[PDB]
């Protein structure tokens, strides 16, 4: 007759990170479920990062485009850090067109409706002339883990960035004593995650528990 | 190539990269490929390992097995600077070398390089296993002192492990064996150095 | 032209610059070498110098 | 009342087209009456093949035609928004009668 | 950047020649990844030769050690610059400082043997951030010599090569710019090794092929070896004069003619724009025409109503400068067409030289050599996942786990003081990031930055933020949020009590040691361990150059 | 994307009596430690009994 | 009167059509007009580019041409610059932006079109046609394609009277529509006639 | 007062001894010697002269 | 494994 953990409070204290709570737990299960769910959440969660970029007048990624004060390589790094959510689509192609003096923010992408940018203030590059315009196609897909460019392009105009399909950044659990239940020697598991906005926290803890209970299916009834 | 540690290995085996393993063992792989019947002429086998298809890595784990190699530090001064190991294949480009054996080679890991040599014939495989194997060189030939002495991290781990302090968790409790001594250390009920009557056999 | 081109081309002191760091440039240009013509080698030098 | 008619030839390429537009609409509006088909349409033509003689060589070819109608139920300002300049089926004629 | 430097970085960066130091100060007019245009201030400016300077930066090109000597522009647009100041950072520079390696979160603990002698153990968080990913450039040359039976062929008309090799080649043999190749493809096609081959009975039937008398000379296309990937970024073709230029060499000639034509025409246009701005600046006074100035075409701004003064003298001097620029542009474009169109003196008996620049991007792997700045070497031995790293009671994993046992024997105790002061610097940076992420007004930022800049004994710095005027303080905090740089001169450095007082300004522990949990077991390491930031360098003794 | 390498006990080499050695493969590049640690901590205490 | 194409009876069920886009009867004309005459201008320049099939899929107010060759690099001339020269001579003809898909094959010598103009590229100068075919036939046989029946036509050998013969090796499906076999044809017009070619190269099944 | 690129990111500076002579131009050996070599100056003083 | 699976049936 072990007490079972149930999610009680999801404190969305900021837009990126939240503090879910597993309660209650017999003594010993706090550190067990804490380390286990931390290691699953950092290991393998479905993210939505970027794979291919095709800037229009750019042959290889080491060139320079007339009228933008960053190299094409720096544009690829700034697009590698793009935080984007997709809805029911394996891969998707986003389109960017921008002309005029000033920054090219991440809100200048022609959104396909289902695709949702979660941080629209993200700078990519800076256009720096009156008639000097970039026009690129971005390829964003689902994945799991870290899939670099060396493992996995057919024309010469595609550009392959690395793919960090990972939504979370920092998972910290802090076990603590429980007093809600009159019974003592019970514990509370408080997990402060650190998402980049592409994953709901209860969905993250639900997928982590599903992955771990799938792993214990090898020797459970 | 450049050496690195790999502490999971035993003193008899060393890590050896897959790219070096497929280059040093090209004729054995050719002979193995011609035995199975996958190809016909020698050319076909050289195209297969030039392309590195999915079937030559099982061929490679067949020839590496039970075939020692001679690792050699570049300033070899005494005979313990050429020792024969068994390869364990490495995803990587660096020879993983068992740490205790390093005190024989005078090999630290600050940018060192070692050479691998393959005993081709059958008498040379037997000389690598029966005379030059790293399990066979555990005493230095200059004297009687052991050359597989544990060097630096492991003596700190032992000196912190087998020591004592005048008060810890589980001071002066009594234990029915060493198995529950490790069980009390792991569960969090005693400390690694806490003086205790045990019953040892 | 043969004399000055042989000196700047292949001497014991007209050496190939290691271009890989701003520090390596600015500390290869500031070097007081004792070797070369009118000096010694690695075999001649003892412990004094 | 809002009609999405789709006009093409084969049912072996429109079959992924009726899957992409009910599910991407569900993601946004989730307001659709379901695909209601139309009778398959046939254009058969017998043609003479011998170059200058012989009114017997008539080989039957046909440009086949198919029509499928999606009919979303409610004018959604999210279904049309996300699926405006978007249609998976290539070489197809889409008729988004709003 | 170095978080713990000595203040000597700016002398080594500026007093070398990798950065683009401003000659005359002024106002930036046009920043680009290629060029930078400075408009010279009027209190620094010659009377004649109207003058706005153009800095042509040096983009991706080969160094001697096969590194990538780049220059990046670090100034914004509309920005003032002073005489003697950096405009474009070079290789391993940042804002005019000297940034050789990168600064990472280090912990001194034995971790399961993988850092046994001197080895280094690095999290996957380091390789995911693409932060040691160095860029190398290799030059591959191919000459067209002159032998017997005739000269060689560079054309792609070649037998044997399947329609798989030649898909990556231009109709004229040379690989086009941008084709990402593998180890062992063909870059330049050259049918040259022509030996001999018999054709008896069986092969005598092979002589009765397409009417071809006999296939004696070995048809064979010079194909290249393996070991390196890359992306072809730049192709040069040099032609000894007299030899027929093929279609690619004429493409490169038209390309460089077009580039040099555009560049000298932009020299004339930009300096003419500066000259007309000088004419507008002179005609503010003394017969000013506010409406009549832009009714007429702009090349005649001299015959307007103005007597014999210094201003008509100055317009005559600018007309002298303008006609000099016209005839100079004529003669220099003729000379530049001559330099592009001519051949080049070359080796005895060579037709044309093709040089191709591969640009490999080498990341990091077990076997590279990293080292700090005190002699702590090491072959990186295992690239762990993120989860296995020892984290602390905040949540952040440490990036690199060194070995403590190298300190009492190899007596470099300076790296532990550098580690503690780097943790102090990052504690101040985290407090700035916390006070700025909460969108706080500039008063609290001014308070905290002033407290972090006073903090010591009788020192030399003595700055005050009361003369920065509420917009520079936000941009200074935008530059301090990834850490606060600290100078520590060589023999007059920061003592222990100052490091303690700076670790007390941040809310870090005084002794520098945080208790750290484990990643595998999830249970605490006894006897709390030393974490901090050490500035570690990647050395170019890589492992896929020795293997 | 939710498809992992589902593992299994390839053998139970029970050495002698009152002692087994159960090997499980294949897991992800990181799941051997989390299942070993979870089963190790639960067997140690959670597992009930009489004494 | 014999020999129906197994191509036209098997398009779509096993092998995709050479054009797929909708049109009305009224815009059946203008869509059709562009397809022939630019493929005429495609076959004029990319005759030496070793191409296999040209499927042109032009959606409503759009046009895409899937060029299927094995040596594209030579066509692009340099960093896909001649590719736009294919695009500038088609944009002001059909009046629609015609984008070009040069989607290549990894294997040129297992194609029905390439073996057809192989003998035709070497027919101009008088070759013993058997060994010319035999080479390609054997190469295509050992390279995996399990069946070949290969044809030449004209007045072979400088002949006057009618002559045709075929070389059977493997499986040839003409009463089994399930299997996979292709066919093409080009011609050789010279100072002696038109010396023609057909082929039937078999790939496989379901 | 500070230069405008020294108001970007002003480096914190410990240190106690107030300096009196700044670091000279670090490449003065090479440039000053070769300027001494090739420079129009007779009286048999310049390198070539 | 039965204990650890019964401690996760309120999530999945």
């Amino acid at each position: 007759e072990f007490l079972k953990p149930r999610l009680v409070d999801i404190e969305q204290v900021s837009s990126t990170h939240a503090k879910v709570t597993l309660e209650p737990l017999e003594r010993g299960f706090g550190h067990t479920l804490g380390n286990a769910l931390r290691r699953i959440l950092l290991s393998s969660m479905p993210g939505c990062a970027v794979t291919e970029v095709e800037i229009d007048g750019v042959l290889h990624e080491y060139s320079t485009k007339e009228g933008v004060q960053e190299d094409i390589l720096e544009i690829l790094l700034n697009l590698k850090g793009l935080a984007v959510r997709v809805q029911g689509k394996d891969e998707v192609i986003l389109t960017l067109n921008k002309s005029g003096i000033g920054p090219v923010t991440a809100a200048d992408i022609t959104h396909d409706g289902d695709v949702e940018i979660v941080k629209p203030q993200h700078v990519i590059c800076h256009l720096t002339d009156e008639n000097a315009s970039i026009s690129m196609r971005i390829k964003v897909q689902r994945g799991r883990g870290y899939v670099p460019a060396s493992t996995r392009e057919r024309p010469i105009g595609r550009l392959l960035v690395d793919a960090c399909y990972s939504p979370v950044e920092r998972i910290a659990y802090n076990v603590e004593a429980a007093r809600v239940e009159q019974r003592t020697d019970l514990d509370k598991l408080v997990i402060e995650m650190e998402t980049n906005g592409t994953i709901d926290p209860e969905e993250a803890i639900r997928r982590a528990a599903t992955i771990l209970a799938e792993q214990l299916e090898a020797f459970v009834d | 190539s450049v050496i690195t540690v790999g502490p999971y290995l035993r003193l008899h085996q060393c890590g050896l990269p897959k790219k070096m393993a497929l280059e040093l063992f090209k004729p054995f792989i050719y002979g193995k490929l011609e035995l199975r019947g996958l190809a016909t002429t020698i050319k076909a086998a050289k195209k297969m390992v030039e392309r590195e298809e999915a079937v030559v890595w099982d061929i490679l784990d067949e020839v590496i097995r039970e075939h020692p190699v001679l690792l050699n530090r570049a300033p070899t001064l005494h005979r313990l600077g050429i020792q024969a190991f068994e390869p364990v294949l490495i995803e990587g480009k660096a020879i993983q070398l068992h740490p205790l054996v390093c005190a024989a080679y005078n090999a630290d890991f600050d940018g060192d390089q070692m050479a691998v040599h393959v005993p081709l014939t059958l008498e040379a495989q037997l000389e690598a296993r029966a005379l030059m194997m790293s399990t066979n060189n555990i005493l230095s030939p200059a004297n009687g002192e052991p050359i597989i002495v544990p060097s630096q991290d492991v003596v700190l781990g032992l000196y912190y492990m087998t020591r004592d302090c005048v008060n810890a968790k589980g001071e002066g409790m009594v234990l029915t064996g060493p198995k529950e001594a490790e069980r009390l250390y792991r569960s969090g009920l005693a400390s690694l150095h806490a003086r205790v009557k045990v019953r040892i056999t | 032209s043969a004399a000055v081109k042989e000196f700047f081309g292949s001497s014991q002191l007209s050496q190939f610059m290691d271009q890989n760091n701003p520090l390596s440039e600015i500390t290869h240009k500031r070097r007081i070498s004792a070797l070369g013509p009118g000096g010694l080698t690695r075999e001649r030098a003892g412990f004094e110098v | 009342r809002i009609r999405i008619r789709l006009k093409a030839f084969d049912h072996r390429l429109i079959d992924q087209a009726t899957a992409e537009i009910v599910e991407t609409a569900k993601r946004t509006g989730a307001q659709v009456r379901g695909p209601i088909p139309l009778p398959t349409r046939k254009e058969r033509f017998t043609v003479l093949i011998s170059p200058h003689v012989n009114k017997d060589a008539r080989d039957q070819y046909e440009i086949r035609t198919h029509l499928r109608l999606v009919d979303i139920v409610e004018p959604t300002e999210k279904t049309v928004d996300a699926l405006m300049r978007l249609d998976l089926a290539a070489g197809v004629d889409v008729q988004i009668s709003l | 950047k170095p978080l713990v430097g000595t203040g000597m970085e700016r002398a080594v960066a500026v007093d070398s020649g990798v950065t683009a130091v401003a000659k005359r100060g002024g106002v930036v007019q046009y920043v680009d990844a290629s060029r930078i245009v400075i408009k010279v201030n009027e209190d620094e400016m010659y009377p004649g030769e109207a003058g706005i300077d153009i800095y042509n930066l040096t983009k991706y090109t080969r160094s001697n050690q096969n590194t990538c000597i780049n220059q990046m522009p670090c100034v914004s647009l509309g920005e003032p610059v002073e005489r003697g100041d950096v405009l474009a950072d070079g290789p391993s520079t940042d804002l005019g400082e000297l940034a050789l390696g990168q600064n990472m979160r280090v912990a001194f603990m034995p971790w399961n043997g993988y850092n046994f002698e001197d080895s280094i153990l690095v999290s996957e968080r380091v390789v995911q951030e693409d932060r040691f990913t160095t860029i190398h450039i290799q030059e591959l040359a191919c000459v067209s010599r002159d032998t017997k039976l005739g000269p060689e062929e560079i054309t792609a008309d070649i037998p044997n090569v399947g329609e798989a090799a030649l898909s990556k080649l231009d109709e004229s043999g040379i690989v086009y710019i941008g084709a990402e190749v593998t180890g062992g493809d063909i870059l330049v096609g050259k049918v040259t090794p022509k030996g001999e081959t018999q054709l008896t009975p069986e092969e005598k039937l092979l002589r009765a092929i397409f009417g071809e008398k006999a296939s004696d000379v070995k048809d064979s296309s010079l194909r290249v070896p393996n070991g390196v990937s890359g992306t072809v970024i730049d192709v040069q073709v040099f032609t000894r004069d007299g030899v027929e230029k093929d279609k690619r060499a004429l493409e490169i000639e038209e390309m460089q003619l077009k580039q040099a034509k555009k560049d000298l025409s932009e020299e004339l246009q930009i300096l003419e724009a500066g000259l007309f701005s000088r004419i507008r600046a002179v005609l503010v006074a003394g017969g000013v025409e506010a409406e009549k100035l832009d009714k007429l075409p702009r090349d005649r701004w001299l015959e307007l109503g103005l007597t014999d003064e210094e201003k008509q003298n100055q317009l005559e001097q600018l007309a002298e400068q303008y006609d000099e620029l016209k005839h100079e542009f004529e003669k220099k474009l003729e000379a530049k067409r001559r330099k592009i169109t001519q051949g080049d003196d070359l080796a005895p008996g060579v037709l044309k030289i093709v040089k191709v620049y591969l640009a490999v991007k080498r990341r990091i792997q077990p076997g590279d050599k990293m080292a700090g700045r005190h002699g702590n070497k090491g072959v990186i031995s295992k690239i762990n996942p993120i989860e296995d790293m020892p984290y602390d009671e905040n949540g952040t994993p440490v990036d690199i786990v060194l070995n403590p046992l190298g300190v009492p024997s190899r007596m470099n105790i300076g790296q532990i003081l550098e580690t503690h002061l780097g943790m102090a610097a990052k504690g101040i940076g985290d407090k700035i990031n916390a006070m700025l992420k909460q969108q706080q007004e500039v008063a609290k930022l001014r308070e905290f930055i002033q407290r972090a800049y006073d903090l010591g004994a009788d020192v030399r710095q003595k700055v005050d933020l009361s003369t920065f005027s509420d917009e520079e303080v936000m941009r200074l905090a935008e530059n301090l949020r990834k850490g606060m740089p600290i100078a520590t001169p060589v023999f007059d450095g920061a003592k222990e009590a100052e490091i303690k007082e700076l670790l007390k300004l941040g809310d870090l522990p005084t002794s520098g040691q945080i208790r750290l949990y484990d990643g595998r077991t999830g249970e605490q390491f006894e006897r709390p361990v030393t974490v901090g930031y050490m500035y570690m360098l990647k050395l170019n003794h890589l492992v896929d150059d020795k293997m | 994307v939710t498809e992992f390498l589902k593992p299994r006990l390839v053998d139970i080499e029970q050495v002698s009596s009152t002692h087994a050695k159960v090997t499980l493969e294949p897991l992800e590049r990181g799941f051997g430690h989390t299942l070993g640690n979870a089963l190790r901590r639960i067997l140690l205490s959670s597992m009930p009994g009489c004494a | 009167g014999q020999k129906v194409h197994p191509n036209g009876i098997r398009l779509g069920i096993v092998k995709p059509w050479n054009s797929t886009w909708f049109a009305n009867t009224k815009e059946f004309a203008d869509n059709l007009d562009s397809d022939f005459k630019v493929r005429q201008y495609l076959t004029k320049e990319l005759a030496k580019a070793s191409v296999s099939r040209i499927v042109i899929e032009r959606p409503a107010k759009s046009i895409r041409v899937t060029i299927h060759t094995a040596r594209p690099g030579i066509v692009i001339g340099k960093k896909g610059e001649d590719v736009e020269k294919l695009r500038k001579v088609v944009a002001d003809i059909a009046g629609v932006p015609a984008q070009i898909n040069i989607a290549e094959v990894r294997k040129p010598e297992l194609d029905a079109k390439l073996v057809a103009d192989s003998i035709t590229s070497q027919l101009e100068r008088r070759v013993m046609f058997r060994r010319a075919m035999k080479r390609a036939v054997q190469n295509a046989m050992r390279l995996g394609a399990k069946g070949i029946k290969v044809e030449v036509s004209g007045r072979l050998g400088g002949a006057e009277i009618a002559r045709t013969e075929w070389y059977r090796e493997g499986r040839v499906p003409l009463h089994t529509l399930r299997a996979d076999i292709d066919y093409n044809t080009s011609e050789a017009h010279t100072t002696y006639g038109v010396i023609g070619v057909k082929v039937w190269i078999f790939k496989g099944e379901i | 007062v500070y230069s405008y690129t020294e108001k970007k990111r002003i480096r914190k500076d410990f240190g106690k001894r107030p300096q009196v002579l700044d670091v000279p131009y670090l490449l003065s050996i090479q440039l000053d010697s070769f300027q001494k070599f090739i420079e129009q100056d007779p009286e048999g003083q310049y390198g070539l002269e």
